[PDB]
């Protein structure tokens, strides 16, 4: 479907003849189509589309419910592969993060040791 | 080369071709 302009917006033309958008409610103007927020990626890493990738299929079993077929690998599974992707993507980063924290924690420690050790000597 | 400089749209207060 083609979205219509939200309530109380207006198109206008520049001298140039370019289109811009008048938002009367807020007494503002813009080069940006307001419905672009729904139809445009919001980042060079964003995709609006959540299509299953080539070879995957949605399926419904009356006993078991929704499930997914992977024709690439002659496989079926319950879990949305998209969801499991995002999960194990995140789990990858979330512990890649935690090792870096472990690293600094140690290296900060290895120099705190050179001081703390020199300290106990006085206690003699 | 050099790109054309940024142009803002006509400000709200003022005349508009609609």
């Amino acid at each position: 479907f083609e979205l219509p302009l939200p309530e109380g917006w207006e198109e206008a033309r520049d001298f140039d003849g370019k289109v811009y958008y008048i938002d009367h409610r807020n007494r503002t103007t813009s080069w940006i189509d307001p419905r672009d927020r729904y139809t445009k990626p919001l980042t060079f890493a964003d995709c609006i589309s959540d299509e299953l990738p080539l070879g995957w299929e949605e399926a419904y079993d009356p006993q078991v419910g929704d499930y997914f077929i992977d024709h690439n690998t002659k496989t079926t599974q319950i879990e949305d592969p998209r969801v499991q992707w995002r999960r194990e993507q995140e789990h990858m980063l979330k512990d890649y993060l935690v090792v870096a924290q472990e690293a600094l924690s140690a290296q900060k420690e290895i120099y705190q040791v050179k001081q703390q050790r020199l300290e106990l000597a006085q206690q003699e | 080369d050099r790109p054309p400089p940024y142009v803002a749209p006509p400000s709200y207060e003022g005349p508009h071709r609609t």
